[PDB]
């Protein structure tokens, strides 16, 4: 209600405080996570957390890496996504501002020119509604385009998940702001942009009780340079040690 | 018998089962081959999600049927 879309970096101990009167499996997994990860950054529970986490993670990665070649690569992928949206019948009037706002942020985190920004201003922009929500919406359009482009491949997964056709799913569950995401969204966004993602899965799962670890899921369109924390219902950003 | 499980990356996992295998048993086989905790798996056959209690015959999953696997990753 009063919380920002994206929080400050926090030591992992703040995560352990959330569970210190819950399950010991979770406390032990958070111990191990502390072994492998320095910090986390929370995102707001408004339904957009996967896209918000991905957005900030990626923009901050470009800021700190200054990887101009990765930017050239992704810009090519974004052009291709514009073309598939048009081929699907979306006119530019329906999505152009979302693309141009994200491209502006991407170019801004690159150093050495007039409108270059630093980390504090990047956090300001990802906390501002009229920038952050538009970038989230950019990612939702990209996701929707990739899902519909591959409708035939995604069809049986989606109809099992939701008893919806692929277009119904895109319209009702991908494009609206505030709609939670799931496995299909992550695969589609990761493939459409060609950026890998590691999701650390923090749950009560165990196979040998007394032998517990945090398992993960990789999306690799070489460890992923985007790492997210998943707990059932919610995504945040993790920082490796 | 053999069945196949398609994943969202385009991979097919082949498994050995009988019609009297639980859905839990199938997820444990999937963990054996892929390392995915059964708690995190969602199995689909013909537009319906398969329930842990029931078995392969209940969903009429026959010889060389194809299931679909999605991970439990819903999040806001």
């Amino acid at each position: 209600s009063k919380l920002p879309y994206v929080g400050d970096k926090e030591p992992l101990s703040t995560l352990a405080a959330e569970f210190q009167s819950g399950s010991p499996i979770l406390q032990e997994k958070i111990k191990l996570l502390g072994e492998q990860y320095d910090a986390l950054r929370r995102t707001r529970g408004d339904g957009n957390c996967f896209y918000r986490s991905f957005m900030f993670s990626y923009l901050e990665h470009i800021l700190e890496t200054q990887d101009k070649a990765e930017v050239e690569r992704i810009l090519k992928k974004i052009e291709q996504c514009k073309k598939t949206l048009a081929d699907l019948g979306y006119i530019e009037f329906t999505f152009e501002d979302f693309f141009s706002i994200f491209i502006d942020q991407l170019e801004s985190v690159l150093q050495g020119h007039e409108s270059s920004i630093g980390a504090e201003e990047l956090l300001e922009r990802t906390r501002d509604q009229m920038v952050s929500d538009y970038v989230v919406m950019f990612f939702r359009f990209v996701t929707s385009g990739e899902i519909q482009r591959r409708a035939e491949f995604f069809e049986p997964f989606i109809s099992g998940l939701t008893n919806s056709t692929v277009v119904q799913f895109c319209k009702a569950s991908v494009e609206p702001m505030g709609e939670e995401s799931d496995h299909v969204h992550i695969i589609a966004l990761s493939d459409a942009l060609g950026v890998p993602i590691r999701v650390m899965y923090l749950d009560r799962s165990s196979c040998d009780a007394g032998n517990i670890s945090v398992n993960h899921h990789d999306f690799s369109p070489e460890k992923p340079y985007i790492t997210l924390l998943y707990r059932p219902g919610h995504y945040d950003i993790l920082y490796p040690k | 018998m053999q069945i196949f499980v398609k994943t969202l990356t385009g991979k097919t996992i082949t498994l050995e089962v009988e019609p009297s295998d639980t859905i839990e048993n199938v997820k444990a086989k999937i963990q054996d081959k892929e390392g995915i905790p059964p708690d995190q798996q969602r199995l689909i056959f013909a537009g319906k999600q398969l329930e842990d209690g029931r078995t392969l015959s209940d969903y009429n999953i026959q010889k060389e049927s194809t299931l679909h696997l999605v991970l439990r990753l819903r999040g806001g």
